[PDB]
Protein backbone atom coordinates (compact mmCIF):
# COMPACT_ATOMS: atom_id res chain seq x y z
CA UNK A 1 0.00 0.00 0.00
CA UNK A 2 0.94 4.24 -0.18
CA UNK A 3 1.97 3.77 3.98
CA UNK A 4 4.10 1.18 5.56
CA UNK A 5 3.08 0.40 9.02
CA UNK A 6 4.99 3.04 10.68
CA UNK A 7 3.95 6.08 8.45
CA UNK A 8 0.17 4.60 9.05
CA UNK A 9 0.63 4.05 12.62
CA UNK A 10 1.44 7.89 12.83
CA UNK A 11 -0.70 9.35 10.66
CA UNK A 12 -3.41 7.14 12.39
CA UNK A 13 -2.46 8.80 15.81
CA UNK A 14 -1.89 12.06 14.44
CA UNK A 15 -5.45 12.39 12.93
CA UNK A 16 -6.54 10.68 16.56
CA UNK A 17 -5.13 13.58 18.51
CA UNK A 18 -7.03 16.48 15.83
CA UNK A 19 -10.49 14.95 17.09
CA UNK A 20 -9.11 15.14 20.94
CA UNK A 21 -8.50 18.48 20.08
CA UNK A 22 -11.44 19.60 18.18
CA UNK A 23 -13.74 18.20 21.25
CA UNK A 24 -11.79 20.27 23.72
CA UNK A 25 -12.40 23.43 21.14
CA UNK A 26 -15.90 22.89 20.97
CA UNK A 27 -16.09 22.40 24.79
CA UNK A 28 -14.07 25.72 25.15
CA UNK A 29 -16.05 27.48 22.49
CA UNK A 30 -19.89 26.73 23.81
CA UNK A 31 -18.97 28.23 27.32
CA UNK A 32 -17.70 31.15 25.63
CA UNK A 33 -20.85 31.09 23.21
CA UNK A 34 -23.44 30.97 25.67
CA UNK A 35 -21.88 33.46 27.72
CA UNK A 36 -20.45 36.17 25.62
CA UNK A 37 -18.46 39.13 26.89
CA UNK A 38 -19.45 42.64 26.80
CA UNK A 39 -18.53 46.04 28.01
CA UNK A 40 -14.57 45.82 28.39
CA UNK A 41 -13.32 49.02 27.69
CA UNK A 42 -14.62 52.76 26.78
CA UNK A 43 -13.55 54.65 24.00
CA UNK A 44 -11.43 57.38 25.76
CA UNK A 45 -9.03 54.51 26.39
CA UNK A 46 -7.79 55.03 22.90
CA UNK A 47 -6.25 57.31 20.57
CA UNK A 48 -7.17 57.57 17.37
CA UNK A 49 -4.72 57.44 14.97
CA UNK A 50 -4.97 56.97 11.15
CA UNK A 51 -8.34 54.85 9.08
CA UNK A 52 -6.85 51.47 8.13
CA UNK A 53 -10.06 50.47 6.04
CA UNK A 54 -13.46 51.47 5.07
CA UNK A 55 -16.67 50.28 3.56
CA UNK A 56 -20.24 49.94 3.52
CA UNK A 57 -19.15 47.83 7.25
CA UNK A 58 -17.82 51.54 8.40
CA UNK A 59 -14.15 51.98 9.52
CA UNK A 60 -11.36 50.25 10.94
CA UNK A 61 -9.15 52.76 12.68
CA UNK A 62 -5.46 52.28 14.33
CA UNK A 63 -5.54 53.18 18.16
CA UNK A 64 -3.45 53.33 20.58
CA UNK A 65 -4.38 52.81 24.42
CA UNK A 66 -3.38 55.18 26.50
CA UNK A 67 -1.93 52.96 29.55
CA UNK A 68 -0.25 50.32 27.78
CA UNK A 69 0.82 52.65 24.67
CA UNK A 70 -0.45 48.81 22.88
CA UNK A 71 -1.48 49.82 19.48
CA UNK A 72 -5.03 47.85 17.65
CA UNK A 73 -7.07 47.79 15.33
CA UNK A 74 -11.18 49.51 16.37
CA UNK A 75 -14.10 48.48 13.61
CA UNK A 76 -16.28 51.22 14.45
CA UNK A 77 -19.92 51.02 12.80
CA UNK A 78 -22.79 53.47 13.53
CA UNK A 79 -25.56 51.93 14.65
CA UNK A 80 -28.23 54.11 12.33
CA UNK A 81 -26.53 52.41 9.62
CA UNK A 82 -26.42 48.98 10.44
CA UNK A 83 -29.80 49.25 10.47
CA UNK A 84 -30.47 51.05 7.24
CA UNK A 85 -28.52 48.03 5.47
CA UNK A 86 -30.08 45.10 7.39
CA UNK A 87 -27.06 44.50 9.30
CA UNK A 88 -28.32 43.64 12.96
CA UNK A 89 -28.44 40.04 12.78
CA UNK A 90 -24.63 40.15 10.72
CA UNK A 91 -23.33 42.13 13.35
CA UNK A 92 -24.16 40.76 15.98
CA UNK A 93 -23.04 37.50 15.12
CA UNK A 94 -20.52 38.33 14.13
CA UNK A 95 -19.18 40.28 17.73
CA UNK A 96 -20.41 36.75 18.95
CA UNK A 97 -18.10 34.49 16.87
CA UNK A 98 -15.10 36.61 17.26
CA UNK A 99 -15.87 36.82 21.22
CA UNK A 100 -16.08 32.85 21.63
CA UNK A 101 -13.51 31.50 18.66
CA UNK A 102 -9.88 30.71 19.73
CA UNK A 103 -7.76 29.65 17.21
CA UNK A 104 -3.59 31.44 16.12
CA UNK A 105 -4.90 32.38 12.70
CA UNK A 106 -7.99 34.18 13.68
CA UNK A 107 -7.82 37.77 14.94
CA UNK A 108 -8.32 38.41 18.63
CA UNK A 109 -11.13 40.44 20.13
CA UNK A 110 -9.47 42.32 22.80
CA UNK A 111 -12.13 44.56 23.66
CA UNK A 112 -15.45 45.44 22.80
CA UNK A 113 -18.18 48.32 24.00
CA UNK A 114 -20.63 50.57 22.06
CA UNK A 115 -21.97 53.98 23.23
CA UNK A 116 -25.27 56.30 22.20
CA UNK A 117 -24.29 56.42 18.39
CA UNK A 118 -21.95 53.14 17.54
CA UNK A 119 -20.65 50.04 18.35
CA UNK A 120 -17.01 49.23 18.83
CA UNK A 121 -14.73 45.89 18.25
CA UNK A 122 -10.99 46.53 19.15
CA UNK A 123 -8.94 43.69 17.82
CA UNK A 124 -5.66 42.75 17.68
CA UNK A 125 -3.45 45.40 14.93
CA UNK A 126 -2.01 43.00 12.03
CA UNK A 127 0.86 44.85 11.07
CA UNK A 128 1.24 43.42 7.54
CA UNK A 129 -1.72 44.15 5.57
CA UNK A 130 -3.83 42.29 3.35
CA UNK A 131 -2.64 39.21 1.43
CA UNK A 132 -4.32 40.89 -1.77
CA UNK A 133 -1.98 43.77 -1.93
CA UNK A 134 1.22 41.11 -1.65
CA UNK A 135 0.19 38.94 -3.87
CA UNK A 136 -0.73 41.80 -6.45
CA UNK A 137 2.52 43.79 -6.31
CA UNK A 138 4.55 40.30 -5.96
CA UNK A 139 2.16 38.98 -8.58
CA UNK A 140 1.81 34.86 -7.75
CA UNK A 141 3.73 33.24 -5.49
CA UNK A 142 5.60 29.81 -5.53
CA UNK A 143 3.84 27.08 -4.47
CA UNK A 144 5.68 26.25 -1.07
CA UNK A 145 4.61 29.94 0.06
CA UNK A 146 0.83 29.33 -1.39
CA UNK A 147 1.40 26.24 0.59
CA UNK A 148 1.95 27.65 3.69
CA UNK A 149 -0.95 30.06 3.38
CA UNK A 150 -3.21 27.16 2.62
CA UNK A 151 -1.81 25.11 5.71
CA UNK A 152 -3.24 27.40 7.91
CA UNK A 153 -6.54 27.73 6.46
CA UNK A 154 -7.22 24.08 6.13
CA UNK A 155 -6.33 24.14 9.67
CA UNK A 156 -8.68 27.39 10.34
CA UNK A 157 -11.70 25.70 8.21
CA UNK A 158 -11.16 22.23 9.98
CA UNK A 159 -11.80 24.14 13.49
CA UNK A 160 -14.17 26.51 12.20
CA UNK A 161 -16.44 23.56 10.79
CA UNK A 162 -15.92 21.62 13.96
CA UNK A 163 -18.03 24.34 15.23
CA UNK A 164 -20.32 24.07 12.73
CA UNK A 165 -19.41 27.59 11.22
CA UNK A 166 -19.51 28.30 7.61
CA UNK A 167 -16.75 30.88 6.85
CA UNK A 168 -18.11 31.75 3.13
CA UNK A 169 -16.50 35.18 2.90
CA UNK A 170 -12.78 34.07 2.10
CA UNK A 171 -10.47 35.67 -0.14
CA UNK A 172 -6.87 37.43 -0.04
CA UNK A 173 -8.94 40.93 0.15
CA UNK A 174 -9.46 39.65 3.72
CA UNK A 175 -6.52 38.21 4.84
CA UNK A 176 -4.24 39.73 6.71
CA UNK A 177 -0.58 38.83 7.12
CA UNK A 178 1.34 38.92 10.52
CA UNK A 179 4.73 40.60 12.01
CA UNK A 180 5.60 36.63 11.78
CA UNK A 181 4.29 36.37 8.39
CA UNK A 182 1.34 33.70 9.47
CA UNK A 183 -2.38 34.77 8.28
CA UNK A 184 -5.22 36.43 10.50
CA UNK A 185 -9.05 35.92 9.51
CA UNK A 186 -11.06 39.01 10.70
CA UNK A 187 -14.49 39.13 8.94
CA UNK A 188 -17.28 36.80 10.20
CA UNK A 189 -20.19 38.82 8.96
CA UNK A 190 -21.33 36.37 6.39
CA UNK A 191 -20.40 33.48 8.99
CA UNK A 192 -23.20 30.95 10.16
CA UNK A 193 -23.50 28.33 12.95
CA UNK A 194 -25.25 25.15 11.27
CA UNK A 195 -25.05 22.00 11.20
CA UNK A 196 -27.34 20.99 7.88
CA UNK A 197 -28.11 23.06 5.26
CA UNK A 198 -28.37 26.96 4.81
CA UNK A 199 -29.66 29.26 1.52
CA UNK A 200 -28.26 32.80 1.72
CA UNK A 201 -26.30 34.25 -1.54
CA UNK A 202 -23.85 35.73 -0.64
CA UNK A 203 -19.71 36.35 -1.19
CA UNK A 204 -18.04 37.16 -3.64
CA UNK A 205 -18.32 35.97 -7.64
CA UNK A 206 -15.38 34.57 -8.48
CA UNK A 207 -15.28 32.59 -4.79
CA UNK A 208 -18.95 31.63 -4.69
CA UNK A 209 -19.34 27.51 -5.18
CA UNK A 210 -21.70 26.67 -7.80
CA UNK A 211 -24.30 25.44 -5.59
CA UNK A 212 -24.62 29.03 -4.44
CA UNK A 213 -24.97 30.00 -7.52
CA UNK A 214 -27.42 27.63 -8.29
CA UNK A 215 -29.69 28.61 -5.98
CA UNK A 216 -29.40 25.47 -3.84
CA UNK A 217 -29.20 24.31 -0.21
CA UNK A 218 -25.30 24.13 0.59
CA UNK A 219 -23.02 23.33 3.26
CA UNK A 220 -19.67 23.64 4.40
CA UNK A 221 -18.29 21.90 1.56
CA UNK A 222 -18.17 25.83 -0.07
CA UNK A 223 -15.46 26.92 2.48
CA UNK A 224 -13.15 23.99 0.41
CA UNK A 225 -14.39 25.41 -3.12
CA UNK A 226 -13.50 28.52 -2.00
CA UNK A 227 -10.09 27.06 -0.65
CA UNK A 228 -9.27 25.52 -4.23
CA UNK A 229 -10.16 28.82 -6.13
CA UNK A 230 -7.92 30.78 -3.10
CA UNK A 231 -4.96 28.18 -3.64
CA UNK A 232 -5.36 29.19 -7.47
CA UNK A 233 -5.17 32.78 -7.48
CA UNK A 234 -2.17 32.80 -5.01
CA UNK A 235 0.12 30.45 -7.65
CA UNK A 236 -1.11 32.06 -10.37
CA UNK A 237 -1.70 35.39 -9.86
CA UNK A 238 -5.56 35.40 -11.04
CA UNK A 239 -8.49 33.29 -10.10
CA UNK A 240 -9.97 30.29 -12.15
CA UNK A 241 -13.02 32.12 -13.19
CA UNK A 242 -13.11 35.76 -14.25
CA UNK A 243 -15.00 38.13 -16.39
CA UNK A 244 -15.92 41.27 -17.09
CA UNK A 245 -19.27 40.86 -15.36
CA UNK A 246 -20.36 38.90 -12.81
CA UNK A 247 -23.05 36.48 -14.56
CA UNK A 248 -20.08 35.71 -17.13
CA UNK A 249 -18.33 34.52 -13.92
CA UNK A 250 -21.04 32.40 -12.69
CA UNK A 251 -21.05 30.76 -16.21
CA UNK A 252 -17.33 29.25 -16.20
CA UNK A 253 -18.04 28.64 -12.57
CA UNK A 254 -21.19 25.97 -12.72
CA UNK A 255 -19.50 24.72 -16.21
CA UNK A 256 -17.04 21.96 -14.83
CA UNK A 257 -14.00 23.66 -16.53
CA UNK A 258 -10.83 24.73 -15.47
CA UNK A 259 -7.59 25.80 -16.82
CA UNK A 260 -4.14 26.11 -14.99
CA UNK A 261 -1.04 27.75 -15.86
CA UNK A 262 1.70 25.52 -17.57
CA UNK A 263 3.66 26.35 -14.45
CA UNK A 264 1.49 24.44 -11.87
CA UNK A 265 3.04 21.42 -10.87
CA UNK A 266 0.65 18.10 -11.48
CA UNK A 267 0.18 17.82 -7.63
CA UNK A 268 -1.24 21.55 -7.74
CA UNK A 269 -3.52 20.35 -10.21
CA UNK A 270 -5.03 17.43 -9.32
CA UNK A 271 -5.70 19.03 -5.80
CA UNK A 272 -6.94 22.04 -7.51
CA UNK A 273 -9.09 19.69 -9.65
CA UNK A 274 -10.41 17.87 -6.57
CA UNK A 275 -11.26 20.74 -4.81
CA UNK A 276 -13.03 22.75 -7.26
CA UNK A 277 -15.06 19.73 -7.89
CA UNK A 278 -18.59 20.98 -9.28
CA UNK A 279 -20.17 17.54 -8.59
CA UNK A 280 -20.42 17.87 -4.29
CA UNK A 281 -20.41 14.23 -4.30
CA UNK A 282 -17.06 14.15 -5.47
CA UNK A 283 -15.65 16.99 -3.76
CA UNK A 284 -12.43 16.76 -1.43
CA UNK A 285 -14.10 18.08 2.10
CA UNK A 286 -16.97 16.43 1.50
CA UNK A 287 -16.52 12.91 1.80
CA UNK A 288 -16.40 10.28 4.17
CA UNK A 289 -12.66 10.85 5.24
CA UNK A 290 -13.31 14.53 5.74
CA UNK A 291 -10.67 17.21 5.97
CA UNK A 292 -8.23 14.48 5.92
CA UNK A 293 -8.53 13.72 1.98
CA UNK A 294 -7.01 17.43 1.49
CA UNK A 295 -4.33 17.37 4.44
CA UNK A 296 -3.20 13.86 3.23
CA UNK A 297 -2.58 14.82 -0.14
CA UNK A 298 0.40 14.77 -2.17
CA UNK A 299 0.40 18.63 -2.61
CA UNK A 300 0.49 18.86 1.23
CA UNK A 301 3.03 15.69 1.73
CA UNK A 302 5.76 18.35 2.89
CA UNK A 303 3.37 19.87 5.35
CA UNK A 304 4.05 19.73 9.17
CA UNK A 305 0.74 20.46 10.67
CA UNK A 306 1.30 20.66 13.83
CA UNK A 307 4.62 22.53 13.26
CA UNK A 308 2.35 25.13 11.14
CA UNK A 309 -0.66 25.38 14.21
CA UNK A 310 2.74 25.98 16.64
CA UNK A 311 3.89 29.12 14.44
CA UNK A 312 7.22 26.88 14.63
CA UNK A 313 7.54 26.84 10.21
CA UNK A 314 9.63 29.97 9.52
CA UNK A 315 7.58 32.31 6.71
CA UNK A 316 8.78 32.67 3.48
CA UNK A 317 7.76 36.02 3.54
CA UNK A 318 7.97 38.66 6.59
CA UNK A 319 6.17 42.23 5.80
CA UNK A 320 8.29 44.99 6.23
CA UNK A 321 7.76 46.40 9.98
CA UNK A 322 9.40 49.74 10.91
CA UNK A 323 7.59 49.51 14.17
CA UNK A 324 4.70 49.30 16.19
CA UNK A 325 2.18 51.81 15.04
CA UNK A 326 3.02 51.44 11.53
CA UNK A 327 0.98 51.49 8.99
CA UNK A 328 2.59 51.39 5.82
CA UNK A 329 1.24 48.20 4.61
CA UNK A 330 -2.18 49.65 4.25
CA UNK A 331 -4.48 52.33 2.28
CA UNK A 332 -4.43 55.72 3.10
CA UNK A 333 -7.94 56.95 3.60
CA UNK A 334 -9.81 60.23 4.25
CA UNK A 335 -9.97 60.54 8.05
CA UNK A 336 -13.44 61.20 8.93
CA UNK A 337 -15.03 62.36 12.51
CA UNK A 338 -16.25 59.74 15.22
CA UNK A 339 -19.49 61.75 16.26
CA UNK A 340 -20.92 60.70 19.40
CA UNK A 341 -24.89 61.73 20.01
CA UNK A 342 -26.09 63.14 23.08
CA UNK A 343 -29.06 60.94 22.59
CA UNK A 344 -29.03 57.21 22.69
CA UNK A 345 -29.72 55.27 19.01
CA UNK A 346 -30.97 51.71 18.21
CA UNK A 347 -30.85 51.05 22.22
CA UNK A 348 -32.52 47.77 21.89
CA UNK A 349 -31.29 46.47 18.64
CA UNK A 350 -28.14 45.97 19.86
CA UNK A 351 -28.93 45.38 23.38
CA UNK A 352 -26.73 42.26 23.19
CA UNK A 353 -24.02 43.50 21.67
CA UNK B 1 -3.10 35.25 -22.66
CA UNK B 2 -4.95 34.42 -19.91
CA UNK B 3 -2.94 37.18 -17.48
CA UNK B 4 -4.02 39.82 -20.54
CA UNK B 5 -7.31 38.14 -20.31
CA UNK B 6 -7.34 38.90 -16.58
CA UNK B 7 -6.10 42.54 -16.58
CA UNK B 8 -9.06 43.30 -19.40
CA UNK B 9 -11.65 42.25 -17.19
CA UNK B 10 -11.43 44.94 -15.23
CA UNK B 11 -11.33 42.65 -12.15
CA UNK B 12 -8.17 43.28 -10.80
CA UNK B 13 -8.66 45.70 -8.23
CA UNK B 14 -10.44 44.67 -4.84
CA UNK B 15 -13.61 42.46 -4.56
CA UNK B 16 -17.01 43.55 -3.31
CA UNK B 17 -19.16 40.66 -1.70
CA UNK B 18 -22.68 40.44 -3.41
CA UNK B 19 -24.42 42.54 -0.67
CA UNK B 20 -22.43 45.69 -1.30
C1 LIG C 1 -12.66 45.28 8.10
C2 LIG C 1 -11.66 45.59 6.99
C3 LIG C 1 -12.36 45.06 5.69
N1 LIG C 1 -11.46 44.84 4.53
C4 LIG C 1 -10.78 43.51 4.45
C5 LIG C 1 -9.67 43.37 5.47
C6 LIG C 1 -10.17 43.56 6.89
N2 LIG C 1 -10.34 44.98 7.25
S1 LIG C 1 -9.09 45.73 8.01
O1 LIG C 1 -7.90 45.38 7.29
O2 LIG C 1 -9.44 47.11 8.16
C7 LIG C 1 -8.97 45.03 9.61
C8 LIG C 1 -10.08 44.38 10.08
C9 LIG C 1 -10.04 43.72 11.30
C10 LIG C 1 -8.89 43.69 12.03
C11 LIG C 1 -7.72 44.34 11.58
C12 LIG C 1 -6.49 44.30 12.27
N3 LIG C 1 -5.38 44.91 11.86
C13 LIG C 1 -5.45 45.62 10.73
C14 LIG C 1 -6.57 45.73 9.96
C15 LIG C 1 -7.75 45.06 10.36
Amino acid sequence: GHMGNAAAAKKGSEQESVKEFLAKAKEEFLKKWESPSQNTAQLDHFDRIKTLGTGSFGRVMLVKHKETGNHYAMKILDKQKVVKLKQIEHTLNEKRILQAVNFPFLVKLEFSFKDNSNLYMVMEYVPGGEMFSHLRRIGRFSEPHARFYAAQIVLTFEYLHSLDLIYRDLKPENLLIDQQGYIQVTDFGFAKRVKGRTWTLCGTPEYLAPEIILSKGYNKAVDWWALGVLIYEMAAGYPPFFADQPIQIYEKIVSGKVRFPSHFSSDLKDLLRNLLQVDLTKRFGNLKNGVNDIKNHKWFATTDWIAIYQRKVEAPFIPKFKGPGDTSNFDDYEEEEIRVSINEKCGKEFTEF
Amino acid sequence: TTYADFIASGRTGRRNAIHD
